[PDB]
């Protein structure tokens, strides 16, 4: 529904900076990089502020299970932690939060992500209408 | 305006001088020189310098490095750690007990616990067997952790 | 036990000043051994020293 | 207690008159004045430019040559240019290398890396024991074979016993285990080495074996020495996995402890007190009887252990003391070695939180039941399923 | 605390005694030092000497809030004093009662307060108080051992 496409277009009206990560690129790239570089992408956004931080993907990161049998889910377990955080270190000041994709609302979690820490959590209508009806409009 | 021509022409000859690093002093040996562990490179034995000595830097301290001598120059109290970089982000804590809880006996008992062993922590000792171990904040995210954390 | 307890935060700073002095106490001098025959040696180490050729380097 | 207390007198005159005696004796007031003396001193600055580079000696060969690594740029194949001889020289040893010509100035200095420098907690804890909250059989398992063949070879000798190279503990946790370490540590008066066992793991290609064998090289060349290898499990046999870097490292650094402790027969270089939290339910791959002889097992103390647990605590604490020791026991239920002492602790803290200063009757009774709280709720109750 | 707005007795106090120990006791610490030292005058050494029944009472509330931030605060200066130098060695019949109850204050911070500068400040006082008294220092000693409440 072009949920994305709203990201990209305000994006594009600041004129500004724009950073944009995928949830492969906040895990390691040298083995126990990917949570260093989790802080990184953030602080770098402040130093070029005004930004965006924009995560196209946390479709295996925002899920609640994790191991760490599994020797791969160590780094990623790591990832969740550090965005739960930044969003208590950017509170009271004039950083605004992240800015996430995801395909459902069941993958995040339910008590560690809620209202008020993302000010909206916007829902994409899934029966509409009207929303079709201007698909249509732009061929008229 | 002398000065100011001066300024600008030692600045460039001192300057000029090729190399300046950090390490860090991990230890001092008794060939009165000190095993400087620089940070990214290999880790050089060095004498003291005539500004800072063995007397004045205390081991796992930070220095300053200067040439491509590797000798000292000045301490540096800090060290590129994590913890810096988490800080950076952290920026002014806020809130009180108060404002997250509600209740005066929340506010109460978090008070009482964390504050007293910071204040003296050689009364606790005395008072059980040693010192008090971890405590843990828990409840649900209608206290917030790390929100409260700030608060203490 | 009152009377001690002074003594116990003089004695600390008293400690942290000695660690430092260890260093001294086991030698000032920069030597590790020698003996009367390798000042002989040290005549053909010092052209070694001088020059840039040697030392030599281990390679594969 | 009082004579804790005394030896600190004797201690404070100790500390000023040794910074001055230390003047006169170093030099600069015994300057070289001896042909011998004066040629190492004189002759080590002539060579020596600065910078330098440390060096840590790979190999030596018997014709005054000697193969070295230097933290810079390349190895190099360097003489011995003057100063030590080849018999003082051992490989695995940091040697000083000048860096006009890299050759072993010497080594007197028991090597100096940054590793070496974590490995120094080199002076003693005042931990020792009956210090200790423990029990008493179990220190004293622990002093019987570390402490007492270097203390008494007498007894060792006519009963005709092997002496050991180490022991390991291990738990049920919440044992004393690090206590016990630096306990045996303080009463020999032999340098104190640490390491932790994550340090030892990496991601780097193949630094950590060289960490688990320069252990046993550094207490060496100190020794005697007690080395302190923090949970052993974290090298060995608790995971680092197959997918992080893991499935290389915790095989080799595991594995090359196990070979050295073990040799082609125990040693008995230097000792070792290693401590471990569990090797309950951790694979096979650590070192067994027979090298080590004594391995020691932890209870979970009963009522008759905790007693001997207890009354080294009360007396610190106060108003336990009014009612009898055995009754405060009896009363609470089977606990590990942590879990009485977190009581205890537990009873000072919850008095300041009722508005009082510290332990009463009241306060010690409540502290039994938090800690008993939260074990019951964590693992299975009372009756059957 | 040597003030005539109440905290002493220039006319008998009752109001502060409730109020003062819970926070951190106000009320003794000018009385016992300011008031025996400023005045050796004994009309006011009789309006102390009716205070002194009230002196007594003020242990076993004192041993109710304790804590160590309100303990802490509290008394220092008690601490410090000493009779021969607020001269009050030199009546015997009113001073000697102010000291009974004086050293029931002084207990608490010398050992519970487990710090080496609350001992060797604590020292100085008892000495000199206890040899000049004596006979009925040994009473004193033992209504302590017994205690108001029976705590740690």
């Amino acid at each position: 529904c072009g949920k994305t496409m709203l990201a990209k277009a305000v994006a594009h009206h600041t004129t500004a900076a724009f950073i944009r990560v995928v949830g492969s690129e906040f895990v390691q790239k040298y083995l126990g990089e990917g949570p260093r570089m989790v802080r990184d992408v953030f602080r770098l956004a402040k130093e070029n502020a005004p930004a965006i931080i924009f995560i196209d993907e946390i479709d295996a990161i925002a899920t609640k299970r994790f191991d760490a049998q599994t020797g791969a889910d160590r780094e990623v377990q790591r990832i969740l932690l550090e965005l739960l955080n930044q969003m208590d270190g950017f509170d009271q000041n004039v950083n605004v939060k992240v800015i996430m994709a995801t395909n459902r609302a069941d993958t995040l979690d339910p008590a560690l992500l809620r209202p008020g820490r993302l000010d909206r959590k916007i829902e994409f209508p899934l029966p509409d209408r009207r929303q079709k009806r201007l698909i249509f409009s732009t061929i008229t | 305006l002398n000065a100011k021509v001066r300024l600008l022409r030692e600045e460039l000859q001192l300057l000029q001088e090729q190399g300046s690093y950090v390490g860090e002093v991990v230890r001092a040996m008794d060939k009165k020189k000190v095993l400087v562990k620089v940070h990214p490179e290999g880790k050089f034995v060095v004498d003291v310098d005539k500004n800072i000595d063995i007397n004045d830097v205390t081991p796992n301290c930070r220095v300053a490095l200067r040439n491509d001598s590797y000798t000292l120059h000045k301490i540096l109290p800090n060290k590129v750690d994590p913890l810096v970089s988490l800080m950076m982000v952290e920026k002014v804590p806020d809130s009180t007990y108060e404002m997250i809880g509600g209740l005066d006996k929340q506010i109460k008992e978090i008070k009482e616990v964390i504050e007293l062993p910071v204040k003296h922590p050689e009364l606790f000792e005395a008072l059980g067997i040693a010192q008090p171990k971890g405590v843990l904040l828990y409840g649900p995210p209608g206290t917030g952790k790390t929100l409260l954390a700030r608060a203490v | 036990q009152s009377t001690y307890s002074r003594q116990i935060k003089q004695v600390e700073d008293d400690i942290q000043q000695l660690l430092k002095k260890i260093n001294e106490l086991t030698g000032i001098k920069e030597s590790d051994t020698g003996l009367a025959p390798p000042a002989l040696w040290d005549l053909a180490a010092d052209k070694q020293t001088l020059q840039s050729e040697q030392p030599l380097q281990v390679a594969r | 207690t009082q004579c804790r207390l005394k030896l600190l007198k004797l201690e404070r005159i100790k500390d000023y008159l040794l910074m001055e005696e230390e003047f006169i004796r170093n030099q600069e007031q015994m300057k070289p004045l001896e042909e011998k003396q004066e040629e190492e001193r004189s002759k080590v600055d002539d060579l020596r430019g600065t910078p330098m580079s440390v060096g840590t000696l790979e190999e030596i060969i018997d014709d005054n040559h000697a193969i070295v690594s230097t933290s810079v740029g390349s190895e190099h194949y360097v003489s011995i240019l003057s100063f030590v001889d080849k018999d003082l020289l051992e490989p695995g040893c940091s040697v000083l290398l000048n860096h006009k010509v890299h050759a072993v100035i010497g080594v007197l200095m028991d090597d100096t890396d940054p590793l070496v420098t974590v490995m120094k907690v080199e002076k003693a804890p005042q931990e020792t024991y009956a210090d200790i909250g423990g029990l008493d059989n179990q220190i004293q398992e622990i002093k019987e074979s570390v402490e007492l063949p270097l203390t008494h070879p007498e007894y060792y000798e006519e009963m005709g016993i092997k002496p050991p190279k180490g022991v390991i503990l291990y738990g049920p946790p919440g044992t004393g285990k690090t206590l016990l370490a630096k306990a045996v540590a303080n009463q020999t008066s032999a340098t104190f080495l640490r390491v932790v066992g994550s340090e030892l793991i990496q991601k780097y290609l193949g630094d950590g074996p060289k960490l688990v064998r320069e252990l046993f090289r550094v207490a060496e060349e100190h020794a005697p020495s007690i080395v302190f290898i923090d949970e052993i499990d974290a090298i060995g046999t608790k995971r680092y996995d197959s997918n992080s870097g893991g499935e290389r490292e915790i095989q080799r650094t595991m594995l090359e402890l196990l070979n050295q402790l073990d040799g082609f027969d125990s040693r008995g270089d230097v000792k070792v007190i290693m401590a471990t939290n569990r090797i309950e339910t951790l694979d096979p791959a650590l070192i067994r009887p027979g090298r080590i002889d004594r391995k020691i097992e932890f209870p979970l103390p009963d009522e008759k252990t905790k007693k001997r647990i207890f009354q080294i605590h009360t007396s610190r604490m106060t108003l336990a003391d009014d009612v009898t020791l055995d009754d405060l026991i009896m009363a609470k239920d089977d606990l590990s070695g942590a879990d009485i002492k977190a009581i205890c602790t537990e009873a000072g803290l919850m008095a300041l939180r009722e508005r009082r200063m510290k332990v009463t009757n009241e306060d010690f009774k409540k502290s039994k039941e938090n800690v008993l709280y939260k074990k019951q709720e964590g693992t299975p109750e009372g009756l059957y399923l | 605390m040597e003030e005539g707005g109440r905290d002493k007795t220039p006319v008998q106090s009752q109001q502060p005694s409730a109020t003062a120990p819970s926070g951190a006791d106000e009320k003794s610490s000018g009385k016992e030092r300011r008031d025996a030292g400023e005045k050796d005058k004994e009309q006011e050494l009789s309006e102390e000497d009716k205070q002194l029944q009230d002196e007594l009472e003020m242990l076993v509330e004192r041993l109710g809030e304790k804590d160590t931030s309100l303990y802490r605060p509290a008394l220092e200066e008690l601490r410090r004093q000493i009779r021969s130098s607020t001269t009050s060695m030199t009546s015997v019949p009113k001073p000697l009662k102010f000291l009974r109850p004086h050293y029931g204050k002084l207990k608490e911070i010398y050992e519970n307060m487990a710090p080496g500068e609350n001992k060797c400040f604590a020292a100085d006082i008892i000495s000199v108080l206890a040899m000049t008294m004596s006979g009925e220092r040994e009473c004193l000693k033992y209504r302590l051992v017994g205690s108001q409440e029976e705590l740690a």
